[PDB]
C-alpha cells in the first residue's frame, strides 16, 4: 500500500509542476489550458496521472467487486492486458486517427472493460470448483454480469448509430470488439446458469456438462462469425487491420477445442 | 572633415560586417566633432537609436537642439519623437507635434507619415481625412518613385504577441484603360480591372486607385477609402526595414533598442510596430522608461494597436483594464473591450473571458443561463477552445446543481 | 501620456503683431520655443497650458424638451432592421422590437422563429458609454413582450438606446442583452445632435501660435506653398 | 422538307437528352428522303459515325456520291476519309488526296486541317512547310474568331494506352507592344512579353506567335516554329469535342463507333486520336475491317503516333517488328524503336527490352557485360524498374556463372 | 495501308487538251473521277497507277570516286564534337575519336577520364537502318586505340559513318555501340548529296494531272484567290 | 507432413494464378512484374508465398540444428513469437517508413534470427540437466553461437554506418535491437562456458552458480542501459516508440531478479 501512495505522489508531483510550469508561463486560466493541450510534456505528464487515476479506480472497483485475488488470475490479467494494449496501441496508429485526447480515453475504457470481463472469467472459472461460496459473491459477480452486458449493449448501440450516421471510422471497430465482449458476458452468463443450478442440488448433474460444450461450441461459433465479418468488412474499406488475429487465432481454437471434442465425445 | 565620412560611407556600402560597420563609424563619429552638418545625422540617428553606435539617449538630445537651431529636417523630426514618447525627457504632446510640423515643413518624409498618421487616427490633432490626405500624399510620391527603381524591397512582418510577371502587366494594361491607349477612356470599367491588380500583392496598383479614390475618377471619392489605400503604400518605405533592426536588437538581447527603435515604427503608424513596442513594454524589459510609466505608455501603444484592427490588442485592452494595470480597475470598461473582440474580429478567447464576466457577476448583473452561451459559442469558433470550455463548463454546473440543493 | 490620444492641437500663424487670448486655454510667457526652418526663418511658437478643464461653454437651451424631437420619427412610421450571422433584429421605432428568423424550407415553405421585445400600447443626463468612449443618451423603456420561459413565463422588456450621428440613417450600431430576455437596442437618429447636452461631444482645440521674428515673413518660405501645392488637386 | 429540319434543331439545342437527340433526327432522317441538301450532311455524319443514327456504313456511302456530285464541302471531305482508311471500300490513297483538295477547295475546313496535316509530316506528299504553313492558316483564322465568342471549350485529351484573368490581359498589352500604343515599335523585345503569355496555357496567344514566325518579325521565319504553333491553335476547334462522342462510345461497349469516331480525328493529325484510334485496332474489338487488315492498318497509327513524339508509340512500334505483327519478323528493324524510345524519351521499359536484345543475342551480336549496363540504366531511370531488373540481373549472372564453370 | 505515308503525290491542272505521259508512272483510262466544286464546276481528275517501280533513273556518273570528296574535310582540321549526359564525344575526322569527360574539382583541379577510340597513323553500296528508313552509308573502320579492359587489352575500334544532309553542319545524330568497347560514329556531311547514289534517297512523285470538263475553266474559281492570298501574306 | 505440404502447394496454387492472371493481362515481362508491384492482392499472394517460404526454410534449419524439439519450447516459441510479430507490426507502422517489399523483408529477418536466439536459450536451459549428451549436440550449438553472434556484428556494424551517413532512420532500430541480440548471445555464450566447465568434471562446483549470478548481473545492466538510452533517442528524433517497452518490463525483471538475487544472497 505504501509503493502505490507513493507513485500516486510521484505523479501528482509532476502534474502540479507542470502546470505550475505553464500558470507562471501564461498567467491566465484559457491560454494556459490551450498551452498545456498543445505541449507535448505537459499533456504527457497529463496523461500519466491519467493513467494513473485510471489504475486507482481499478484497484478500488477490483476490491469491491471481488473479495480478494486469487494471485493466480493477477497473471492471466499481466499477459492478456501486455497483450490488449499493444493491440489497442497498433489500431490506434494503423487508421491514422491522429493523437486525440478523447479517443484514447474509450480505447483505456474498452481496456478496462475487457480486463474485468477477464477478471469475472476467472472468478467464474473458480465458482466451478468452489464448495464454499457465500451469498455475496453470488450478488456481486450477478450485478457484475449485468452491469457489464449493459454497457456493451448500449456501446454496440452507439457505435452502430454511429457508422449509420457520420460513415467509416473507428466506431465500428469500438462496436465490434464490443459485441465480441458481449458474446463473453453471454458465455459467463450460460456459465454461471449452469454452476448455479449445479450447487443447488446435492448431487452432480451430468446433462450439465453435455449443456456446457453446446454452448461454448455455440458462442464459439459466434465469435469466429464475428470475426471472419470484421476481416471480410476492412478489407474492403479503409486498409488491412494488421491486428485483431491475434484473439481470432484463439477464437477459432475455441472453436477447435469444443466441436472437435464435441464430435469427439458424441 | 568631409574627408571622415568619405571613409564611413564607403565601408558601410563596401562590406556588410558588423565590427567594419562601427569601424567605418569611427571617422563618422570623429567627424561629428567637426560639426559638419551632415555627419551628425547619421550618428544622431545611432547614438540614440542603437544596433550601430552604442545607446546613450542624453548623449543625443544636446546635440539634436544645434540640428534644431541649423533647421535641419531631420533633426526636427527626431526632436518631435522624443517630447512625442517622453523620452529621456518630460512627456509634451504640446510642442511635440510643433516640432514635426516643422520637420514636415523642412522636407523630411518621416515627419509627413507621423503627421499624417496623428490627422488619421486622431491622435494628438482632430480626425481630419483632408489633412490625412494632403500629407499621406507627399509620402507615396517620394516611395513609389524609389521602388520603381529599387524593385520594391520586401521586409517581413513580426509580431511578437503571437510567437514571443502575370500582374506586373496588368498595371501597364489598367494605367492605359483610364487614361485613353488607342480606344476611348471609360472610368467606369477601368476601375474595375484596376482593383484587381492590387490583390496579387504589389504595391504600385495600391498607390494608382489611392489618386483614384482622391479627385473622384470613376468612383466618387470617400475619405476612408482615400486614405486607406495611401497608407499601405506608405507602409513600405525605405523605412520598412527598421523592423529587422529593432527585431534583430530583440533577439540579441538589447531590449532597450527593440523599445526605441520600435517606438519611432509605433509613432510612424503601423500596427506591427504598435503590439510589439507595446509587448515589450509589457514585460518591463524596458529600462529607459522608469518603472512608474511603463504600463500608462504601454497602455498608449496598446489602444493605437485596437483600433487599427488587432484581435490581441482588443483582448489585451480589456486585460489592462481588468486587472487594473495603469488605471484604477473598471471591470465595466474592461466588459466592453471584451465583447469589441467578440462580434467583430471573432476572437476565440474573447468570449470565454465574456463567460467569466458573465458567470461571476462582474461588471454586469449576474446570470448563469447567459454565460453558457457564450462558453458554447467559444467551442463553435476554434478547435482549441474544445478543452478549457469543458472545464469551465463542469463548474458551471456544479454551483447550479449545488444552490439547487440548497433550495 | 494618461489618455493623451483625446486632446487635439492645432498650429496657427497669426504674426509679428499677435496678443494671445485671455479666454478658453490658459498661456504662459516661459513655454515658447526658438524655431528654424531648412531656409533659415526663426519663428517664436507659443503653446497653451494643456488643461481644457471644466464645462464653461455657456449651456443654454430654449428649445424643445427632448420628448419631441423623435415625435416625427414616430409618426412617419419608416423604420429599419439589422441582420446578424443568424438572428434578425427589426426594431420599429414607436411601435416594437421584433426578433425574427426565417427557416426557408427544401421548396416549398419559410417558417418563422419570431419573439416580441416590447410593445407600445433629474437634473443630469445619464451616459452609458458606447465603445468605450463617452455619450449622453436617450431611454426610452418598455416591456410586455412574449413570455420568457426562462424568467418562468415574463414577459420581456427592452430600452432604446438613443443617440445621435450627423451622416446616420436610422441603423443599429449593436444590439446587446445585459441579462437573458431583455435586450437593449441602440439607434442612430441625425435628431439629437442639434441638442447641446445631447450632442457628440468633442474637445476644446488648444490653439498653438506661431509668432514670426524679424527676418522671417508672417508663414514659412515652405508653408503657404506646399499647401497650395495640394491646393491643386485641392 | 425545310420544317423538318426546324424541328430537329429545335430539340437538339433545347434538349440534351438522348431519346430527345434521336426523336428530333427521325424528322430530319424523313427530310433525308426529300434530298434536301442541308438535311443529309447532318445525318451522313451520323450514318457512318454513330452515337446518334444508328451505325451503317453501307448506309451512308451511295448517298455522299449525290453530296459530291452536288458539290458539297461536308461530302467532298468525308468521301476522301473514307478512301484514305479503306473503310467499306477498296483502299485508295491516291484519289483519296483529290476528294480532299476538293473539300479543301470547297470551304470546309476538316479537309485544310487533314490536307495541313498531310503536307507537314509528309504523310501522302512530299513534306512542305510552305504547303502546310497555308492550308494550316485557313483553319486558323477561322478558329481563332470563334474562342473569342464561345469562350474556348476545352476539351479533357484522354489516351487509351495509359488507363485502358492574369495573362488574359498580358495578350492586349503584348498586342500593343509589337503594333505600338503611344509608343515606339520594337520587334526585339515584344517577342519575349508576347511568348510568355502562352506558357500560361491560352491559345490565342498560340495564334499570335504563329503570324510572328511566319512573315518574319521579330525572329527569322523558321518553317518548323511556323506551324506547330498554328498546329496546336487547330487542334482546338470545335471538332476537338469529338474526343468524347468517341470516348463515350468506348465505355458504352459500342467499340466499333470508337474506331470511326477515332480515325477521322487520326486522319486529322492528333496523337492522343491516333493511339487511341490504333488501341482499339490493336485488340481487334474493331469489325468493320477485317481479321487482316486489323494489324496493317494499326501499324499505320502507331507510327504516326511515334514521330508526333509520343513514348508508348515508340516502344509499341518495337512490338510489331518484334513479334511479327503484320510484318515479317525483323529483329533489327525492333532494334531501333527501343533505343530510340531510350535515348530521346527516356522510356523505362525501353532500355529494358534493350537489354533483353543485348542479353539474349536478337539482331545484332551478343555481348553480356553490354546488356548489364541497360538494366543498371533502366533501374536510375524510374522507381518502378527496381523489381524487374533485379530478377533479370539475377538470371544474368546465373548463365555467367554456368559458362564459367564448364570452362 | 502498307507503309502507305512514303508515297508522295501531287495534283496538277494542265487543263483540257493535254495528253498523260508515256514515260514514268503507267496510268490507266477507266480510273477516272467525276469532279464538281461547290460553285458547280465539272472537272475530270485522273490519277496514275501507284507503282513507282524499278530505278531506271539512268544512273550516270563520270565524276570523282567517293573516297576523294572527304579528303578537303581532313585537312582542313576543322573537327567538332558532342555533347551528353554525361560524356562528351569528340570526333575528328581523319585523326581521332576522342571520348572524354571533365571531372571538377572544388575550386582548383579539373580531371579528365579519356580514352582513345582509333586513330589513323563492291559493286553495291551498303545500307544500314537509319530510324528505319534506308541510307546507303560510306564506311570508314579504324582501330588501334586505348587497350581495352574486357577484351583483356585489346585496342578499341570504330567504323565511321557517312550519310549527306544538305543544311549540315558537320554534327552527330548520334554514337552507339554495337558490342562492348568498340563504337559507331555517324557523321553528317553536305559533300555526299552531289553522288547519285549516295545522295538522299526520294521516291518519285506520281502525278494527277487533271482535265476540266467543258463548262469549267482550266482553274477551279474557288482555288487561284488562296495561292495568292499566302502570296501576299508570304 | 501431409498438412505441411498441403499448406505449401495450397499458396503455391494461389501464386500460379496470381503470376497466370498478370500475364494474360499485360503479355510481356517487363509490364507484368510492374503490374504485380503496384496491385494489391498481386503483392499479397506473393507475400503468402514468401512467407510459406521462409516458414519451410525455418523448419529444415530447425531440422539441422536441433535433432527434435522438445514440445515444451514449442509453445514457448509461440507466444514470443507472437510477442514479436506484433511489435515489429507496430514499429513497421508508427515510424511511417511506408510499406515496401524490401523493410517487410528485413523485419521478417529479424524476427527470424530472434526465433533461432530464443531456441537456442531453451536448448542450452536443459543443456543444464541433460546428464547424456554427444559430441554432435556440443558442435551443432557452438556453431549456433558463432554464426548468430557474427550475424549481428554485422548487422551491427551495417547499421552504425548508416546511421552515420545516410542520417535518423529505421536502422537505427535495427541495429539497436540487433545490440540487444548481440547481449543475447552474449549470454549464452558464458552459460555454455560454465555449463561446459561443469561437465567435464565429475563434480559439482560451486564457483560455477557464482559465476553464473554474476553473468546473469552483467549483462541485464548491459541490457537496460541499451533500452534507457533507446528511449531517450526517439523520444528527441521522429516519434515516442509506443513499442520496446515489452521488452523493457521483462529487462528491468531480469535486472530485478538477478541484482536483488544476488544481493539477498551475497
Ligand atoms: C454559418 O452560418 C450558420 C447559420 O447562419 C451557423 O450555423 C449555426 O446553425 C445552428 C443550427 O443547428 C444554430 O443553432 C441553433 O439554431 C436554432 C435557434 O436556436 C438559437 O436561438 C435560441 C433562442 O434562445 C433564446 O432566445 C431569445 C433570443 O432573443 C432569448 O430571449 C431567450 O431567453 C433564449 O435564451 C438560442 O437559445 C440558441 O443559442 C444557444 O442556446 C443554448 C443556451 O442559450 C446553448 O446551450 C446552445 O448551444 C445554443 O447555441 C440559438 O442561438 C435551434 O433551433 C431551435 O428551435 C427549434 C424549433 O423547432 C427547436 O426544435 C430546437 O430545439 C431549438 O430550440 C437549433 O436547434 C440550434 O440550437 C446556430 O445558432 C448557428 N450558429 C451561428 C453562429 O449562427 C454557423 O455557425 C456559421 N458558421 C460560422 C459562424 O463559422
Ligand atoms: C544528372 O546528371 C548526372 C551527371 O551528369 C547523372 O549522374 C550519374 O553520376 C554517376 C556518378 O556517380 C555516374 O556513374 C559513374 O560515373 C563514373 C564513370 O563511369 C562511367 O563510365 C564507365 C566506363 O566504362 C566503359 O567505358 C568505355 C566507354 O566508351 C567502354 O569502352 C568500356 O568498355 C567500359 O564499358 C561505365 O562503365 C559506367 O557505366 C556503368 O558501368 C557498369 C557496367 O558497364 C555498370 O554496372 C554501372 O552501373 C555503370 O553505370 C559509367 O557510365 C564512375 O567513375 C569511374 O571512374 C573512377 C575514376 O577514379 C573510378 O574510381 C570508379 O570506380 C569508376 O570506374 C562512377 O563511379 C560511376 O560509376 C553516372 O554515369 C551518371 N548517370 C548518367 C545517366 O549520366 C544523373 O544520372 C543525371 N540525372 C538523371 C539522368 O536523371
Ligand atoms: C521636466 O519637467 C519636470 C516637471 O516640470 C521637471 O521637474 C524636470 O526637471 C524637467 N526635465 C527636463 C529635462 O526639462
Ligand atoms: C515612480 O517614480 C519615483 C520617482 O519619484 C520612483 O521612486 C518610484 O519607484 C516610481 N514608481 C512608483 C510605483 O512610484
Ligand atoms: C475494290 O477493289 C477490289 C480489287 O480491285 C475489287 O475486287 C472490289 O470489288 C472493289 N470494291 C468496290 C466496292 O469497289
Ligand atoms: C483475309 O481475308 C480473307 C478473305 O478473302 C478471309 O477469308 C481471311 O480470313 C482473312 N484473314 C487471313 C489471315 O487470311
Amino acid at each position: 500500500m505504501f509503493r502505490t501512495a507513493v507513485m500516486m505522489a510521484a505523479s501528482l508531483a509532476l502534474t502540479g509542476a507542470v502546470v505550475a510550469h505553464a500558470y507562471y508561463l501564461k498567467h491566465q486560466f484559457y491560454p494556459t489550458v490551450v498551452y498545456l493541450t498543445k505541449s507535448s510534456p505537459s499533456m504527457a505528464v497529463l496523461y500519466i496521472q491519467a493513467f494513473v487515476l485510471v489504475f486507482l479506480l481499478g484497484k478500488v472497483m477490483g476490491k469491491v467487486f471481488f473479495g480478494q485475488l486469487r494471485a493466480a488470475e493477477m497473471e492471466h490479467l499481466l499477459e492478456r492486458s501486455w497483450y490488449a494494449v499493444t493491440e489497442t496501441c497498433l489500431a490506434f496508429t494503423v487508421f491514422r486517427d491522429d493523437f486525440s485526447p478523447r479517443f484514447v480515453a474509450l480505447f483505456t475504457l474498452l481496456l478496462f472493460l475487457k480486463c474485468f470481463h477477464w477478471l469475472a472469467e476467472d472468478r467464474v472459472d473458480f465458482m466451478e470448483r468452489s464448495p464454499n461460496i457465500s451469498w455475496l459473491f453470488h450478488c456481486r459477480i450477478v450485478s457484475l454480469m449485468f452491469l457489464l452486458g449493459i454497457l456493451d449493449f448500449l456501446f454496440v448501440s452507439h457505435a452502430y448509430h454511429s457508422i449509420l450516421t457520420r460513415g467509416a471510422s473507428v466506431q465500428l471497430v469500438f462496436g465490434f470488439e464490443y459485441a465480441i465482449l458481449m458474446t463473453m458476458v453471454l458465455t459467463i452468463f450460460i456459465k454461471y446458469v449452469l454452476h448455479s443450478v449445479d450447487l443447488q442440488s446435492e448431487n452432480p448433474w451430468d446433462n450439465k456438462a453435455v449443456y456446457m460444450l453446446y454452448t461454448e461450441l455455440f458462442t464459439g461459433f459466434i465469435k469466429v462469425l464475428l470475426y471472419m465479418a470484421f476481416m471480410t468488412i476492412m478489407i474492403k474499406v479503409h486498409t488491412f487491420p494488421l491486428f485483431a488475429i491475434r484473439p481470432m487465432y484463439l477464437a477459432m481454437r475455441q472453436f477447435k477445442k469444443a466441436v472437435t471434442d464435441a464430435i469427439m465425445s458424441r | 572633415a568631409e574627408m571622415m565620412y568619405q571613409t564611413g560611407m564607403k565601408i558601410l556600402n563596401g562590406s556588410n560586417k558588423k565590427s567594419q560597420k562601427r569601424e567605418a563609424y569611427r571617422y563618422l563619429q570623429k567627424a561629428a566633432s567637426m560639426n559638419h552638418t551632415k555627419a551628425l545625422e547619421r550618428v544622431s540617428y545611432a547614438l540614440l537609436f542603437g544596433d550601430y553606435l552604442p545607446q546613450n539617449i542624453q548623449a543625443a538630445r544636446e546635440m539634436f537642439e544645434k540640428l534644431t537651431e541649423e533647421g535641419s529636417p531631420k533633426g526636427q523630426t527626431a526632436l518631435g519623437f522624443l517630447y512625442a514618447s517622453g523620452l529621456g525627457v518630460n512627456s509634451s504632446q504640446a510642442k511635440a507635434l510643433v516640432y514635426y510640423t516643422f520637420g514636415a515643413l523642412g522636407g523630411n518624409l518621416i515627419a509627413h507619415m507621423v503627421l499624417g498618421y496623428r490627422y488619421w487616427a486622431g491622435i494628438g490633432v482632430l480626425q481630419s481625412c483632408e489633412s490625412a490626405l494632403t500629407h499621406y500624399r507627399l509620402v507615396a510620391n517620394h516611395v513609389a518613385s524609389d521602388i520603381s527603381l529599387t524593385g520594391g524591397s520586401v521586409v517581413q512582418r513580426i509580431r511578437l504577441p503571437d510567437e514571443v510577371g502575370w500582374v506586373d502587366g496588368q498595371l501597364q494594361l489598367g494605367s492605359m484603360y483610364y487614361n485613353g491607349i488607342g480606344v476611348k477612356r471609360d472610368y467606369k470599367q477601368a476601375l474595375k480591372y484596376f482593383n484587381l491588380a492590387s490583390q496579387g500583392g504589389h504595391i504600385l496598383a495600391f498607390y494608382n486607385l489611392a489618386q483614384m479614390h482622391a479627385s473622384g475618377t470613376g468612383v466618387m471619392r470617400s475619405c476612408h477609402t482615400a486614405v486607406e489605400l495611401f497608407k499601405n503604400v506608405c507602409e513600405r518605405g525605405r523605412w520598412s526595414e527598421r523592423l529587422m533592426t529593432a527585431y534583430n536588437s530583440y533577439k540579441d538581447g538589447d531590449y532597450n533598442a527593440a523599445v526605441i527603435q520600435y517606438l519611432l515604427l509605433a509613432e510612424q503608424g503601423y500596427e506591427v510596430a504598435q503590439s510589439n513596442a507595446a509587448f515589450i513594454l509589457d514585460q518591463r524589459e524596458a529600462s529607459i522608461v522608469g518603472e512608474n510609466e511603463t504600463y500608462p505608455r504601454a497602455l498608449l501603444h496598446w489602444n493605437r494597436a485596437a483600433s487599427q484592427g488587432y484581435t490581441v490588442a482588443r483582448i489585451k485592452l480589456g486585460d489592462y483594464h481588468f486587472y487594473g494595470f495603469g488605471t484604477d480597475v473598471d471591470y465595466e470598461t474592461a466588459f466592453i473591450h471584451y465583447r469589441l473582440a467578440s462580434e467583430q474580429q471573432h476572437s476565440a478567447q474573447a468570449m470565454f473571458n465574456l463567460g467569466y464576466m458573465h458567470e461571476k457577476g462582474l461588471g454586469i448583473k449576474q446570470d448563469i443561463h447567459l454565460a453558457k452561451r457564450f462558453y458554447d459559442m467559444a467551442a463553435e469558433a476554434s478547435p482549441d477552445a474544445q478543452v478549457p470550455v469543458f472545464l469551465a463548463l463542469c463548474k458551471l454546473g456544479v454551483v447550479y446543481f449545488l444552490q439547487y440543493i440548497r433550495e | 501620456p494618461q489618455l493623451s490620444d483625446d486632446i487635439p492641437f492645432r498650429v496657427n500663424w497669426p504674426g509679428t503683431e499677435f496678443s494671445l487670448p485671455t479666454t478658453g486655454v490658459l498661456y504662459k510667457e516661459d513655454n515658447y520655443v526658438i524655431m528654424t526652418t531648412a531656409h533659415k526663418e526663426k519663428y517664436k511658437c507659443i503653446l497653451p497650458l494643456v488643461t481644457s478643464g471644466d464645462e464653461e461653454e455657456e449651456k443654454d437651451y430654449k428649445g424643445p424638451n427632448p420628448r419631441e424631437l423623435l415625435e416625427p420619427l414616430f409618426k412617419q412610421s419608416s423604420c429599419s432592421y439589422r441582420i446578424e450571422s443568424y438572428w434578425t433584429y427589426e426594431v420599429c421605432h414607436g411601435k416594437h422590437i421584433r426578433q425574427y428568423h426565417e427557416e426557408k424550407e427544401t421548396g416549398q415553405k419559410i417558417n418563422i422563429h419570431e419573439y416580441y421585445l416590447g410593445n407600445m400600447l433629474s437634473n443630469e443626463i445619464p451616459t452609458k458609454n458606447i465603445e468605450g468612449q463617452m455619450t449622453p443618451y436617450y431611454p426610452v423603456g418598455m416591456g410586455n413582450g412574449t413570455p420568457c420561459s426562462l424568467k418562468q413565463n415574463r414577459p420581456r422588456s427592452s430600452t432604446v438606446m438613443y443617440i445621435c450621428h450627423p451622416e446616420s440613417k436610422h441603423e443599429i450600431l449593436s444590439v446587446a442583452e445585459v441579462t437573458t430576455c431583455e435586450y437593449e437596442v441602440v439607434i442612430l437618429t441625425p435628431l439629437l445632435c442639434s441638442h447641446p447636452k445631447y450632442r457628440f461631444r468633442a474637445s476644446p482645440v488648444n490653439d498653438i501660435f506661431c509668432q514670426s521674428l524679424p527676418g522671417s515673413p508672417f508663414k514659412p518660405l515652405t508653408l503657404r506653398q506646399l499647401e497650395q501645392q495640394e491646393e491643386i488637386l485641392r
